[PDB]
RNA sequence: AAAGCGGGUGAAAAGCCCGCUCGCCGGAAGACCAAGGGUUCCUGUCCAACGUUAAUCGGGGCAGGGUGAGUCGACCCCUAAGGCGAGGCCGAAAGGCGUAGUCGAUGGGAAACAGGUUAAUAUUCCUGUACUUGGUGUUACUGCGAAGGGGGGACGGAGAAGGCUAUGUUGGCCGGGCGACGGUUGUCCCGGUUUAAGCGUGUAGGCUGGUUUUCCAGGCAAAUCCGGAAAAUCAAGGCUGAGGCGUGAUGACGAGGCACUACGGUGCUGAAGCAACAAAUGCCCUGCUUCCAGGAAAAGCCUCUAAGCAUCAGGUAACAUCAAAUCGUACCCCAAACCGACACAGGUGGUCAGGUAGAGAAUACCAAGGCGCUUGAGAGAACUCGGGUGAAGGAACUAGGCAAAAUGGUGCCGUAACUUCGGGAGAAGGCACGCUGAUAUGUAGGUGAGGUCCCUCGCGGAUGGAGCUGAAAUCAGUCGAAGAUACCAGCUGGCUGCAACUGUUUAUUAAAAACACAGCACUGUGCAAACACGAAAGUGGACGUAUACGGUGUGACGCCUGCCCGG
RNA sequence: ACCGAACCGACUAAUGUUGAAAAAUUAGCGGAUGACUUGUGGCUGGGGGUGAAAGGCCAAUCAAACCGGGAGAUAGCUGGU
């Protein structure tokens, strides 16, 4: 059956990568509440 | 003008395999470690002005690291470069 | 002309076409032509604002000369072309001095024709003149609202205005709804009915037909949900209600036009 | 999660 | 889908290695990629844990090796949908839209092929032979120049045929064999009979009339370019183009034979290397014919000039030299490596496409190649699952012929009511079908050598039939219980409700009589349209203009659609 | 338009139901040049989208997604103490 997870590196960088969060105001929030989190890997670019 | 500087720095190391024998003695190529921002020209021109040598033409690829698990603690060792540089013939290092 | 198909499968059953032989058959003028791409119905804002829009065969944009604005020039009608964008036939036309444009094709004009736009123009089909310059009680089209503007009343297939008086600055036309509009007299107008009046007697016959001119279904409200059309719901078939448009304007009757902008300028209501 | 004849109606519903 | 045995290693072998059989796939369970993964690739060693058993094995542990590019792909130039957007318009703030621009492939843009090699890479290394773009420098001639004008790039669906090729079959030739059991020097048996890009010629086919003057309200200004107008003159001129042929190639490759082996594989040599026929869904072909539903954009490319430079720069043609950087390249890829928590009967886009029978990419058996699905050995109870057959009866079962059984192919004869004249219809129903010989030592048809003749002279035309291939039919004979013998492959008829029909729907208990539908009617809307999204600017409607668009209801077609305005 | 593979779907029956599988397998079944199907990319956002309309679908969740927050909502109710 086909699930829900078709990965693909484009799309994934394009809706998740930091150059989209730093685009959003709102995913610069999401940057700030990770780093304040203290987390290894911000984005899924690494 | 590459500086010599720039190509003291760029030559790293030497190779030695079974691969890098066989093409030392069939092809007079030697095979040799070099670090990654080097390009064709600086690998051929630290070679050509170093080891006193003619270079033919310079073929390069980078090697990726390799995951290694350190008592179940994972490690990554680390890319560089490998140069098989031909030489004319008649130099035989 | 209006030819049948015969019933051999039950698409075809119903269908009736119309062929025009005058048309041209290879393609049209690559100078002139021009991308336009499909929205769907979808405006910047991504939603639907208008529905049943969607699919259908890619078009390509004739720019057609509605302004009609090189004046004084003599001009050969050179053949006739199939648009897709509307259902009138253009009309690609070279003018005197080498320049081509494409033109709407009124009634009767055939290849190799003479037009000519201008206030010294003769009064046949396909010249444009000012309307102070077309006699009253003579039928136009391509007719203009503001000086220069360009061509805007009656222009799909078969149309036509009726100039009925001119009184000082203005003259009164009457539209193809019933309706008589004052208009300046300043406003250009192209003698003569627009073409392929057989365009109305068309029988699409299948649903395929109304898809590849791209036109989604139609889903009555009384088949809906009370969520989603004000007419929905009902256990078996059940209306008892007014009749509205989806966003709940009733839709049997009630006027909808508020322009008191141009209330001054219409004359009579189309009744 | 859920087992599928809890979540069917025909036995669930037995006793109406 | 299925295993058996012999040897080896080892503490120990149903599973590992090697061999001989046996079975399964073979439009895949074979080969190559994109996406995705990340070292799973190869070698040495180990069996704690992982592997639904054991393990000497592994996609496991550990260590070492491995991915070589001017030509493949990215990067790069150019744009689509769409994104962001200097100024700007708008909005309590945040922000919304958007012009110039600038990103964005799934598309357009220059160039490499054959052989060989490693345990693991190769269109990347080596051998041989090529090709492209750009910079510099000599030589010769010369009006060059864009952010601007023009051409081109540049485009749909279906269908039909011709020419071909990949490819296959047979013949010839070359090398080998004379058979465990009757026969096998013969019309016998096995194998091989391969060769590329590039360069030269320009054929089947396709398109278009060329050539030279003079003039012009057009192409944002100019133009020798495009368009338009008028003359003269010639009739073959141009563009495109598969394939073939020559060369590349006295080269490479080659069945085998000879010698070692760490028996895994290496080193040496090497004959024939052609013809006919059949033939693609591939190429000519981005073609041709036709239809309506009328079928991307921009750059690279060619060309014309403005400002400017004006014996300078710059351009064209030849030669020489230099440069083509950087990143990916292992391995899996219908799967034990991707998505499914699993070494999971699921899912996953493109490319290649052998033989026999067949209409066929179905199906049966096979080739190249890969597998026997990581628990086995016995026994042969009930019962459950998947099947096979069954006396007599034949729906008596049951809610209901659910299920199963049966019908099943080609050619011909024949076929009703009703009908919108198309259908119904494959209605129903019936007959023939294998093999051998003759017509005819293989026919009709297809292809077509040699020879001869002709010429605007070669990849040319006419004759001519060698040879190859090859249906279908009739007659005669013969075998069986049965000749569409397996696989594959309609059950048919009658009355009737509903919906006209093809379609869509409750991913995961509902596929329907519901939804849609073409058609019909009412109603709104005069364009700065009604209407919708949006505090607004804007945008869709639409680059449309009442023969158009929105809303509502009915639902092909035929005959119709009656009375009531009190609520 | 018709018959029929690829491909798309899902009408019937059996199996399975702590499954091989959180929707499949087997044998039959429907469409198969079109209102077709598919790869890459883009757009529409939660009282919102999209909907040939089933309250269907929006990441195994839909008569109002998921995540964090108001929050230790409230609970004349049940259990425990
Ligand atoms: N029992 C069936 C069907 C099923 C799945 N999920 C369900 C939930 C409810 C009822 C039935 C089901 C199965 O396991 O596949
Ligand atoms: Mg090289
Ligand atoms: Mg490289
Ligand atoms: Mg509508
Ligand atoms: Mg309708
Ligand atoms: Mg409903
Ligand atoms: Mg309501
Ligand atoms: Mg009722
Ligand atoms: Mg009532
Ligand atoms: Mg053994
Ligand atoms: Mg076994
Ligand atoms: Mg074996
Ligand atoms: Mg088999
Ligand atoms: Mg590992
Ligand atoms: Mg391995
Ligand atoms: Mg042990
Ligand atoms: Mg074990
Ligand atoms: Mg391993
Ligand atoms: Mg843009
Ligand atoms: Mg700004
Ligand atoms: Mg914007
Ligand atoms: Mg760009
Ligand atoms: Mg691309
Ligand atoms: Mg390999
Ligand atoms: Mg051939
Ligand atoms: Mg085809
Ligand atoms: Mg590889
Ligand atoms: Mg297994
Ligand atoms: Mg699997
Ligand atoms: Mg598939
Ligand atoms: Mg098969
Ligand atoms: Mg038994
Ligand atoms: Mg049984
Ligand atoms: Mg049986
Ligand atoms: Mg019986
Ligand atoms: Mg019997
Ligand atoms: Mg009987
Ligand atoms: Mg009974
Ligand atoms: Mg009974
Ligand atoms: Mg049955
Ligand atoms: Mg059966
Ligand atoms: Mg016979
Ligand atoms: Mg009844
Ligand atoms: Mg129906
Ligand atoms: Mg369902
Ligand atoms: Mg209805
Ligand atoms: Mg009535
Ligand atoms: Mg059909
Ligand atoms: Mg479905
Ligand atoms: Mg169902
Ligand atoms: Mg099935
Ligand atoms: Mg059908
Ligand atoms: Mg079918
Ligand atoms: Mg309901
Ligand atoms: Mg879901
Ligand atoms: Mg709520
Ligand atoms: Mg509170
Ligand atoms: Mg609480």
């Amino acid at each position: 059956m086909k699930r829900t997870f078709q990965p693909s590196v484009l799309k994934r960088n394009r809706s998740h990568g930091f150059r989209a969060r730093m685009a959003t105001k709102n995913g610069r929030q999401v940057l700030a509440r990770r780093r304040a989190k203290g987390r290894a890997r911000l984005t899924v670019s690494k | 003008m590459i500086r010599e500087e720039r190509l003291l720095k760029v030559l790293r190391a030497p190779h030695v395999s079974e691969k890098a024998s066989t093409a030392m003695e069939k092809s007079n190529t030697i095979v040799l470690k070099v670090a990654k921002d080097a390009t064709k020209a600086e690998i051929k021109a630290a070679v050509q002005k170093l080891f006193e040598v003619e270079v033919e033409v310079v073929n390069t690829l980078v090697v990726k690291g390799k995951v290694k698990r350190h008592g179940q603690r994972i490690g990554r060792r680390s890319d560089w470069k490998k140069a098989y540089v031909t030489l004319k013939e008649g130099q035989n290092l | 002309a209006v030819v049948k198909c015969k019933p051999t499968s039950p698409g075809r059953r119903h269908v009736v076409k119309v062929v025009n032989p005058e048309l041209h058959k290879g393609k049209p003028f690559a100078p002139l032509l021009e991308k336009n791409s499909k929205s769907g119905g979808r405006n910047n804002n991504g939603r639907i604002t208008t529905r049943h829009i969607g699919g259908g065969h890619k078009q390509a944009y004739r720019i057609v000369d509605f302004k009609r604005n090189k004046d004084g020039i003599p001009a050969v009608v050179e053949r006739l072309e199939y648009d897709p964008n509307r259902s009138a036939n253009i009309a690609l036309v070279l003018y005197k001095d080498g320049e081509r444009r494409y033109i709407l094709a009124p009634k009767g004009l055939k290849a190799g024709d003479q037009i000519q736009s201008g206030v010294d123009a003769a009064i046949k089909p396909g010249n444009t003149l000012p309307m102070r310059n077309i006699p009253v009680g003579s039928t136009v089209h391509n007719v203009e609202m503001k000086p220069g503007k360009g061509g805007q009343l009656a222009r799909s297939a078969g149309t036509y205005v009726q100039i009925v008086a001119r009184d000082g600055a203005y003259v009164t036309l009457r539209l193809r709804s019933g309706e008589m509009r004052k208009v300046e007299a300043d406003c250009r107008a192209t003698l003569g009915e627009v073409g392929n009046a057989e365009h109305m007697l068309r029988v699409l016959g299948k649903a395929g037909a109304a898809r590849w001119r791209g036109v989604r279904p139609t889903v009555r409200g009384t088949a809906m949900n009370p969520v989603d059309h004000p007419h929905g719901g009902g256990e078996g078939r059940n209306f008892g209600k007014h009749p509205v448009t989806p966003w709940g304007v009733q839709t049997k009757g009630k006027k909808t036009r508020s322009n008191k902008r141009t209330d001054k300028f219409i004359v009579r209501r189309r009744s | 999660t859920s087992k599928w004849f809890n979540i069917d109606n025909k036995i669930v519903d037995h006793r109406p």
